[PDB]
């Protein structure tokens, strides 16, 4: 969103947007090469928007659109949840049997520019650790919302 | 030992009373230190960087 504001055509021997006594102008926005195509700077020009933020409105909209009361609490029920702890293992055991064979290979001629050229960004800790801190969190999650509703009902 | 503990004579018979347990354990009663546990592994993954 972007708002605009017509100067006038009388202003050819002075420089156009009179700016007097600011330096927020390079901010909120830079005139981008899709913009000073059409009719800036010579026909409009750009304005600054902000937005009127306060309280009655803010805390409101969200306690009321990311906000749930009974979903905090509930189980996921473990047909699909043991399930979810299955085809992940698999994924990440081939890229630990990949992980072991990178580390076992080690090559040991001009290793530092050799590390440089040939990256992969999936091999030695992007794959590694990613699921396994998914799943690790996931379990935990759910074994310490399993643990506070024996201790809650009865 | 008649005197001080019990193997009383009787009927050419002695007694000794049971020494054993009886507790009836349940055991999903420590499910406090359960969820202390998991917490404080969350604890300890995070909080340090």
């Amino acid at each position: 969103i972007d708002a605009f504001r017509l100067i006038n055509a009388n202003m050819m021997v002075l420089g156009h947007e009179p700016r007097q006594t600011t330096s927020n102008l390079g901010h909120l926005n830079k005139p981008s090469i899709q913009a000073l195509i059409h009719g800036l700077n010579r026909h409009y020009y750009s304005i600054t928007i902000n937005y009127r933020k306060n309280e009655l409105e803010q805390k409101m909209l969200l306690n009321l659109h990311k906000k749930s009361w009974m979903e905090g609490l509930t189980l996921q029920d473990y047909s699909e949840h043991c399930k979810h702890n299955e085809s992940v293992v698999k994924e990440m055991l081939e890229l630990a049997k990949n992980y072991n064979k990178a580390v076992e290979e080690e090559d040991k001629m001009t290793p530092e520019q050799l590390a440089i050229k040939n990256v992969g960004k999936q091999d030695p800790k992007r794959h590694l650790e990613e699921h396994v801190d998914v799943l690790m969190t996931s379990n935990i999650v759910q074994c310490l919302a399993a643990m506070l509703d024996t201790v809650v009902f009865k | 030992y008649a005197k001080k503990r019990g193997w009383v004579l009787g009927p050419n018979n002695y007694y000794s009373f049971a020494s054993q347990q009886q507790k009836p354990e349940d055991t999903t009663i420590p499910s406090t230190e359960l969820a202390k546990q998991v917490i404080e592994y969350a604890r300890q993954l995070e909080m340090i960087v």
